[PDB]
RNA sequence: AAUGAGACA
RNA sequence: GAACAAUAGUAAGCACAAUCAUAGCACAUAAAAACGUUAGGUCAAGGUGUAGCUUAUGGGUUGGAAAGAAAUGGGCUACA
């Protein structure tokens, strides 16, 4: 699954660029903490399970 | 068709009560007041009892709009307890969740 | 200024507040002595709920075997 | 107008005509059911009231033979009902207003004494010498500029 | 044993979607409500009328799209307009889908006397979350 | 204000005591329209007009 | 309680619209009868039952028009067909036990 | 590059009637999920700041409704299934808001209201004394 | 009584009775295999007993470059179609 | 048969303006959202499900149409339909000085085919008595006449009207009560001299 | 702390 | 079908576990608890197989289901 990881890595960087574009911030310093607060705003999911909320992180950290 | 013959009778009972709701209110006002002469009140009792039996608010029965269960019905949702759980457990009712505390 | 609860709940609450408020005026060494006596630790004992199908929090109805 | 789903997004100009007209036929198909069975949509829970969602009626609401009922058929784009009822009114001896007669002629003249285009029930001169428009025009007692 | 809205374990050959794979006690913990409206708030009235209309749409959409419906509908009520979100399989030709979309939008609007929005998302097959 | 609808009533008998209670209740009623309120007042006029002999033997003469 | 208090209480009642003259406890019910909407006229009462006749008739007509397909009604018809094939159907009027 | 040139055409007829002044406007949004209310508050605050309203936001305490129903369809009354309805509150106060500005702010807020929440508006309109009181009449 | 109806899968899951306690320890000696029939095997979306030709579902939308309209079916024609089913 | 076209996410520009894609509130379209978002509880050894064919991302009320970029653009266009609050009415104390009457009204919005809420007919009128022209005798009579509607600490008078079906009728009725109470507190009627020493407030 | 089972493979 | 100074077992699925709720954590309580057992309970929530009724086991109106010799279970109030 090496190629699948590589595909996830490249599209995550592209997806990060789109999120920075719509958020109106600097894409060079669009840190992960900024991404978490951005996702929590665009998709306000009210659920008690902390792991059930929408996430968009590094595929290396997500995939085992 | 309503789900049962019992439900059909309730619809007729509610319809009859609505037609005579205003007439009963005017007559019942005379009875419930002690300043009017007692002779007039006795005549009022005869007239109010001469109305059709089905035109009585007390005879109205609250059932479930789905299965027409005569009891075990929540007034807010007008649903039986069995039907209410069936809709709630599938997540089809907004803001309804299993209580945990 | 204490609000809510009974006579003992207010008395215990005021006791806990004074212990925390007096730590400023007392040296650090006796603050440790305050903890060892239980003054500074809040009481976690709260009234429990009533389970559905039981008379009280723990008591159940009479169990007729036969 | 079209769905954002890729399977439903049109792929060519030929698809656009087919897709859009299919949706347009759906509105006509549904409105046919609404008008066919008015009693199934008389319930109203709209507050404030929305007169653009209530079912419409095409059959004459008044089945009696009278001048007032005749005007309803003219306004409901009915040609055969109007001309038959107008003849009955004339045979009854009751007078008919000239403006109503002119209004009847306008409906017949535009469609050539025919029905309009409904959901469901070029070369050459479409006008005919043997037409009801000329017949009624001669029968008019007083003829104005209009 | 509890049996409300559950699918029993039978080897590992029966696919289950995300909605059906969670027990009812996971509501508001792992999955949200299929319908959202103001009726079931604290101090709001008009709750029974919303419920009966919700049930009718569960029965109307299921019968309007036979076989091609993927899973349960999602009903959103904003202002006086009603939004219906559906997942539909690739079964009918696109001509029939637009016919049903136009038929559903007009018929429901003139029945509930409120504007209706019908948005569709098409998937190749039922999405599988566990087993399979 | 519904006093203008009580002109044709006995000013001193129990009818005035009864009618003013009805008007006071109708004043506090938000769910009833003005035309509907007059119907209740009119019905009382009809009811008392039809039954006149019973009021004669009631013990007090009422107009 | 003084005569001054009686005048003030009645004067306030006249302005705000309550009953001025003294009224019995039971005699206050007639005011309540008209002040509140009667139970038989509340929207919760006469509109309690959804109109199942319209719901059932509309879907039955749509079933025959091919716009709505009901699985449950198809199940009854399929099983009813098998009963007729097996020879056990519903007799006509006047055929139950008189023969 | 190709854009519709000047596609804006609104009209604002300034009449001679004085505008209505509101002392303080209160908006109370209620919903089931905190996340929606948290994002909705951010949207309202951002729009309010741009218009120059100087609003203050506080969270009223929540309340929980519970009720109990029987579990089985026959007997077995010692086993119960409970349910819970949670309504979360959020209040946004508006101070020194004109009538013209109040109309646009509310309609812009109301149109973007999420389907899972509702709100109540408490407007404290201020005005001078009535004519009879102001004009000396004994 | 529209709300009283159920789903096809629910009806067959109950009629077959292939999940009760009878078929556990040989209690069921019926020996006759009950068969489940899919009632959607023959479906024509739009076709009905009254025989309405809806443009888009059964009949083609465009005919000779002209879009068809709603039309019914002849009594003899409808009988043959039903006889085909 | 018919195939599935590639999603427009591939054709989406890097620097395109987002609000043009979503002008109004719309459900989450997986093809129309370039953001790769995963939600849902993951498997024991796995990752949360993707954004295509996921109902969890569809139930949530999205805020894609209220992006901060769009909010500034939306609000700026609305700045034309506004009028400035007077600068002299800065302190709340001056507001009472220049406007002594405040009226409370409520409007309710809920999801449904109807807007008729019976609780929206209430009108609350509050007036500070220190800003009126009551005399020593008239003010004492007004307090004794209005009953419990007057607060002795904040010196505020509250009038609540609910009988009128509409808010405008209640508003006209609420102001009617205020003026009739003022004109009556100045009528020293003949029976007023029959005061009891136990009824005196001082 | 003696007794109990019938038309279940 | 196991021996850890290891002698035939292996990696996943469900359940337990962990997590979540009771607005800090902790503890505690809730909630959960598979596959099966008792042909356990419910044709009277509702649907439905098979069998039965069809001027009747169907529908409507009016009036009426009393009463405790006695035995027992769970409760409230007491015997200060
Ligand atoms: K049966
Ligand atoms: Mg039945
Ligand atoms: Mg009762
Ligand atoms: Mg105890
Ligand atoms: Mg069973
Ligand atoms: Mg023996
Ligand atoms: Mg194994
Ligand atoms: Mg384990
Ligand atoms: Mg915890
Ligand atoms: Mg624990
Ligand atoms: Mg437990
Ligand atoms: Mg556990
Ligand atoms: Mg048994
Ligand atoms: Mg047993
Ligand atoms: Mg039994
Ligand atoms: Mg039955
Ligand atoms: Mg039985
Ligand atoms: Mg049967
Ligand atoms: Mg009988
Ligand atoms: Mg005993
Ligand atoms: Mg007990
Ligand atoms: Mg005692």
């Amino acid at each position: 699954t090496v190629d699948f990881i590589k595909k996830q890595i490249e599209e995550f960087n592209i997806g990060k660029r789109h999120l920075a574009n719509m958020m109106g911030e600097d894409p060079e310093t669009f840190t992960q903490e900024d991404i978490d607060r951005a996702i929590a705003y665009l998709f306000p999911s009210g659920l008690f399970e902390k792991r059930a909320r929408p996430i968009m992180k590094h595929p290396e950290e997500i995939f085992p | 068709y309503y789900v049962d013959w019992k439900m059909l009778r309730d619809v007729k009972r509610r319809k009859m009560a609505y037609e005579y709701a205003d007439e009963r209110l005017r007559i019942n006002s005379l009875r419930k007041n002690t300043i009017l002469p007692k002779d007039l009140q006795e005549v009022a009792d005869e007239e109010i009892a001469s109305l059709p039996r089905d035109s009585c608010p007390v005879r109205i029965r609250n059932r479930c709009v789905m299965t027409s269960r005569p009891r075990g019905v929540k007034r807010r949702w007008r649903l039986s307890r069995i039907v209410f759980r069936h809709l709630a457990d599938h997540g089809q009712l907004s803001g309804v969740q299993r209580a945990m505390w | 200024a204490v609000s809510g609860g009974g006579r003992s709940a207010q008395a215990g609450a005021v006791r806990l507040a004074m212990a925390r408020a007096l730590c400023s005026f007392v040296t650090e060494d006796e603050v440790e002595w305050m903890r060892q006596a239980g003054l500074l630790t809040a009481d976690p004992r709260v009234r429990e709920r009533k389970k559905p199908g039981q008379e009280g929090a723990r008591r159940k109805f009479t169990w007729k075997k036969r | 107008v079209f769905q954002d789903d890729p399977y439903l997004i049109p792929t060519s100009s030929v698809e656009s005509h087919s897709f859009l007209l299919a949706k347009k036929s759906g509105e006509n198909a549904a409105k046919f059911i609404i008008n066919s069975y008015p009693k199934y949509f008389q319930k109203d829970i709209a507050e404030p009231h929305i007169p653009c969602l209530m079912p419409e009626y095409f059959e004459p609401q008044i089945e009696d033979v009278s001048e007032a009922a005749l005007q309803e058929r003219i306004k409901l784009r009915k040609v055969k009902a109007s001309v038959d009822m107008f003849d009955q009114l004339l045979q009854a001896g009751t007078t008919v207003s000239l403006e109503t007669t002119n209004s009847l002629l306008d409906l017949l003249c535009y469609y050539g004494n025919q029905e309009p285009s409904a959901n469901y029930n070029h070369l050459g001169v479409t006008w005919r010498t043997k037409n009801n428009a000329e017949r009624i025009f001669a029968l008019m007692p007083e003829k104005n500029a209009h | 044993k509890n049996r409300a809205a559950r699918v029993r374990v039978s080897k590992g050959d029966k696919p289950v979607t995300y909605e059906e794979a969670h027990a009812p006690h996971y509501i508001a913990h792992r999955k949200g409500w299929l319908s959202l409206h103001t009726g079931n708030l604290d101090g709001e009235d008009h709750a029974a009328e919303r419920t009966v209309e919700d049930v009718f749409l569960r029965k109307f959409m299921l019968g309007t799209f036979p076989g091609c419906l993927a899973d349960q509908l999602v009903l959103k009520r904003r202002a006086n307009q009603l939004e219906i979100c559906a997942l539909v399989l690739r079964q009918l030709p696109p001509h029939k889908f637009y016919f049903l979309v136009g038929y559903s939008e007009t018929l429901l609007s003139h029945f509930y006397k409120c504007p209706v929005h019908l948005h569709l998302q098409t998937v190749p097959s039922k999405v599988v979350y566990k087993y399979i | 204000f519904l006093d203008k609808y009580l002109q044709d009533f006995p000013k001193q008998g129990p009818i005035r005591h009864f009618m003013e209670l009805v008007t006071c209740g109708l004043s506090k009623n938000p769910y009833l329209s003005v035309k509907q309120k007059v119907e209740h007042i009119e019905w009382f006029r009809n009811y008392f007009n039809e039954k006149r002999v019973i009021l004669k033997e009631s013990g007090i003469q009422l107009n | 309680l003084s005569e001054y208090a009686v005048r003030m209480s009645r004067l306030s009642a006249r302005l705000f619209g309550e009953v001025a003259r003294p009224t019995d406890s039971k005699s206050m019910k007639v005011v309540k009868l008209f002040s509140e909407q009667p139970l038989a006229k509340r929207k919760e009462t006469y509109d309690w039952y959804p109109n199942h006749n319209t719901y059932f008739a509309l879907m039955g007509t749509l079933r025959f028009l091919g716009l709505y397909r009901d699985e449950h009604q198809d199940f009854r018809d399929e099983q009813l067909r098998l009963k007729k094939l097996r020879g056990k159907g519903k007799p006509r009027k006047g055929e139950g036990k008189r023969a | 590059v190709d854009v519709p040139k000047d596609m804006t055409k609104p009209e604002i007829t300034i009449s001679d009637e004085p505008d209505t002044l509101y002392k303080r406007l209160s908006v109370l949004v209620k919903g089931h999920d905190k996340a929606v209310l948290d994002s909705y508050e951010y949207f309202a605050v951002l729009a309010a700041k741009e218009l120059g309203i100087s609003i203050k936001v506080h969270e009223p305490p929540r309340k929980i409704e519970r009720f109990t129903l029987l579990k089985s369809v026959h007997i077995f009354k010692k086993h119960r299934v409970q349910y819970e309805m949670r309504t979360l509150y959020r209040c946004l106060e508006l101070e020194h808001l004109t009538g013209s500005t109040a109309d646009v702010y509310l309609e812009y807020i109301q149109r973007n209201l999420p389907e899972g929440v509702a709100m109540e508006v408490t407007k404290t309109k201020l005005e001078q004394l009535p004519e009879h009181i102001r004009k000396p009449i004994w | 009584s529209f709300f009283t109806k159920l789903t096809a899968d629910e009806l067959w899951k109950g009629a077959l009775a292939e999940s009760g306690a009878g078929a556990r320890k040989g209690r069921g000696k019926r020996t006759k295999k009950k068969r489940r029939k899919d009632l959607n095997r023959g479906q024509i979306i739009g076709e009905g007993r009254h025989g309405f030709l809806w443009p888009g579902l059964n009949i083609p939308l465009m005919r000779n470059g002209a879009v068809q309209t709603i039309a019914q079916r002849s009594k003899e024609d409808q009988e043959k179609v039903e006889a085909d089913m | 048969r018919r195939k599935a076209l590639p999603p427009r996410t591939e054709k989406m520009a890097v620097d395109q303006d987002w609000p043009s894609v979503y002008p109004v509130a719309a459900p989450f379209k997986p093809s129309a959202v370039p953001l790769p978002v995963r939600m849902g509880y993951p498997v024991k050894r796995g990752v949360p499900m993707a954004k295509e064919g996921n109902l969890e991302l569809l139930k949530i009320p999205n805020f894609l149409h209220l992006t901060p970029v769009a909010i500034k653009r939306h609000c700026e266009a609305l700045k034309d339909f506004c009028t400035e609050w007077p600068a002299a009415l800065d302190s709340d104390e001056k507001c009472e000085k220049h406007f002594p009457i405040e009226i409370d009204t409520a409007d309710y919005v809920s999801a449904g085919p109807s807007i008729r809420n019976p609780k929206a007919r209430v009108v609350t009128l509050r007036v500070k008595l220190s800003s009126l022209n009551l005399d020593d005798h008239a003010k004492k009579k007004l307090i004794k006449l209005v009953g419990d509607r007057y607060c002795k600490s904040t010196d505020v008078l509250t009038i609540k009207t609910d009988r009128c079906p509409l808010k405008r009728q209640n508003y006209d009725y609420a102001v009617y009560l205020l003026t009739v109470l003022y004109h009556e507190s100045w009528k020293t009627e003949e029976w007023e001299k029959k005061k009891t020493e136990a009824d005196m407030e001082e």
